[PDB]
RNA sequence: AAUAUUGACCUUCUUUA
RNA sequence: UAAAGAAGGUCAAUAUUG
């Protein structure tokens, strides 16, 4: 029942600031501490600080003092994390974690990816993949040329979760490219509608490309 | 304020066998008032957030399987998995919460599995991309083991090295196998100036390469 | 003009309790902390605990947790310490000392000697010691009393120079003390020299004039 | 929670010379925030309460003479006295007040001084004690140096060893000399059965013994 | 109920401007 | 008056238990 829903991704220009949120539910907001954890790409975890919503009391990591500012809003039971004067080393994923007072981490959020770059947004181009012209068939969905990360992909709105392979995004020519595959039985295609759902929140893009013969 | 050290960085075992990982703290994390070890273990699967496994060094959090077990006291601690499942592929961090909050380096767990041949499939450019002026040939190689694999593109029998984009996945949560995607991108003009397109795969499970091709027609 | 005035000495029966006071003056009693210290006869010092008179908070030494109780009264600027279930080891001098919050010891009281014993009290017997040129010595003998301490002064403190008070000596289950004072032959017998003794345990005080 | 240890339990110097004492703590008493050493020195003269001398290891409290100076940092500290006065006779404790409150063992200071001959005085019993039935002969020996002295009572030339009570003082705060009192207690009956009473003292300042006697009704 | 802990408010102390 | 640190008290909560 305890859930922590964090805001979506954000692209920030160097030197600017940003403010993210963590909405709590399933417990007494003021009775527990809300931590914040950083994780650079391909690296480990790191503690930043925490807030006590009852009095809005702060406790920061020495290295993040002046970089991060924590606040809370009991009316919406939401905690906020503001980061100032962002730089290259600030690009990372940021989690919100509940504890006690203070206790240990016990519930995490999905995270919020942050990209610090001067480059501007670019929406992808989705393309369907079908065989040319056995007992199984494999279809694909190409997501080419977008910035920044991330991008979501779901086959048949999520009803198709077995036999799917989503490949990590690769950077090339200053743009990201992604791909995905799904395998089904020969009897399931083309006798059933198979469609690719793609969403690029930065560009507010949402496409649904059906795989045709 | 207390430094954690996890060893080894990487570990590989077969599915269904035991594993043990170590976390060594510089100072003792045993508090004298309550006689408890302020140590916790967390799991992070590919693409997900951390998850609490154990706290107080040995107490297992609710909802966690019975395969995981914590042990130790003072400065030497151990996380054990009685039987490793394919889903257990993840990185595990140890955490102390007695003097501030510090994390360990993390330990990656790999699953050993039998050999598996890749399943190759090729896809010509889509009419959508063609009307736009581009042509991308995608080549999927799914569910193979071990991870060492080499792909080669050929146009009308001639090897091509430029304009290729490859991406690899981690071990599957159910099969513990690997998959790979390879895409070759050309212009619509040059694409229509050739007839044959080929994927050449090199894997340990076959002495000759796995080939998959199609001809414009 | 910070001054700490403690209460008089006490003779306590084994197993009973006792409470002493430390009156403060010359500063804001509430703003500063009042420590208490123990000093066994012939040994060093030992910290017991302190109290914050503003809100009456206390912090005790682990060794004196169930032995001492610290209270205060802001209306009269008086600190109190109570000892419970006294044994022989609790016989010692007890000081009160002021600091800050908590800071360090800055001012000390004169001390309170506590004697734990079931032996009855015995008041002293004072005797003037008179002689039989240019310098004459007179003495005063405090014989056979119990327990300690005893107070001895010459001419109610008017005579302080050239005085030798000797430590008490235990003998036959009783204490004995003596004191000497040297003056000029022109100051005695013309000018009156008197010995003043006081024994708190027996509630007695005597004035023995040195007569020729 | 931090243990203090003073090296010189007892030490003696001549009047007018400098002195140095050590205090060693188990852990460091230097606080990093304010960069101060939580150490203090206290003096206790014979028969009095402690008195604050130095705090913050080197800061001298107001009203204390300029002869005392504190020094050190971390775990090794030293208290120095430029010129020893007769009043400086006392015991000195070092104190830590960073982690709880702990004291040192203390250091006793003795004052070396030139020789001094004893001044002896004898006192017959008082009419008050006599009416009660007792007789005490007191013998005062004041302001002598060194401290080594032996006193013996004689009745009509015969040495008596029982029923004697002796008490000694410490070095004087002005003279740095010693004093002693000797009392011989008998009953009035036995007291009136002899004529001469004498206290005889042996000291370094005289080759022959110091004699002081009185005769009953002479 | 007891011990311990985090934060806020209040009084005060300490090191500095 | 302002900054930092410390002691106690009250309040909300968390942890260890009985």
């Amino acid at each position: 029942e305890v859930q922590l829903q964090q805001s979506g991704p954000e692209l920030v220009k160097p030197g600017a600031s940003v403010k993210m949120s963590c909405k709590a539910s399933g417990y007494t907001f003021a009775n527990h501490v809300m931590h914040w954890v950083k994780q650079k790409p391909g690296q480990g975890l790191e503690w930043i600080g925490y807030i006590y919503p009852y009095n809005d009391g702060t406790k920061y990591n020495e290295k993040f003092k002046g970089k991060a500012t924590l606040t809370s809003d009991k009316s919406s039971s939401t905690a906020y994390m503001e980061l100032s004067s962002l730089a290259s080393e600030d690009s990372a994923v940021y989690y919100c974690a509940r504890g006690g007072n203070p206790a240990w981490f016990a519930y995490w959020g999905q995270g919020t990816l942050v990209t610090v770059s001067a480059a501007k947004t670019t929406a992808p181009s989705v393309y369907p993949l079908a065989p040319v012209c056995g007992s199984s068939v494999t279809l694909g969905c190409l997501v080419k040329g977008y910035f920044p990360e991330p991008v979501t992909l779901t086959w048949n709105s999520g009803s198709l979760s077995s036999g799917v392979h989503t490949f990590p995004a690769v950077l090339q020519s200053d743009l990201y490219t992604l791909s995905s595959s799904v395998t089904v039985t020969s009897s399931t295609w083309p006798s059933q509608s198979i469609t690719c759902n793609v969403a690029h929140p930065a560009s507010s893009t949402k496409v649904d490309k059906k795989i045709s013969a | 304020n207390i430094m954690m050290t996890q060893s080894p960085s990487s570990l590989a075992v077969s599915a269904g066998e035991k594993v043990t990982m170590s976390c060594k703290s510089s100072q003792s994390v045993l508090y004298s008032s309550n006689q408890k070890n302020y140590l916790a273990w967390y799991q992070q699967k590919p693409g997900q957030s951390p998850k609490l496994l154990i706290y107080w060094a040995s107490t297992r959090e609710s909802g966690v399987p019975d395969r995981f077990t914590g042990s130790g006291s003072g400065t030497d601690f151990t996380l054990t998995i009685s039987s490793v499942q394919a889903e257990d592929l993840a990185v595990y961090y140890c955490h102390q919460y007695l003097s501030s909050y510090t994390f360990g380096g993390g330990t990656k767990l790999e699953i050993k599995r039998a050999d598996a041949a890749p399943t190759v499939s090729i896809f010509p450019p889509s009419s959508e991309q063609l009307t736009s002026g581009g042509a991308s040939v995608v080549c999927f190689l799914n569910n193979f083991y071990p991870k060492d694999i080499n792909v080669k593109w050929k146009i009308d029998g001639s090897e091509r090295q430029n304009g290729v984009l490859n991406s690899w996945t981690d071990q599957d949560s159910k099969d513990s196998t690997y998959s790979m995607s390879s895409t070759l991108t050309l212009t619509k003009d040059e694409y229509e100036r050739h007839n044959s397109y080929t994927c050449e795969a090199t894997h340990k499970t076959s002495t000759s390469p796995i080939v998959k091709s199609f001809n414009r027609n």
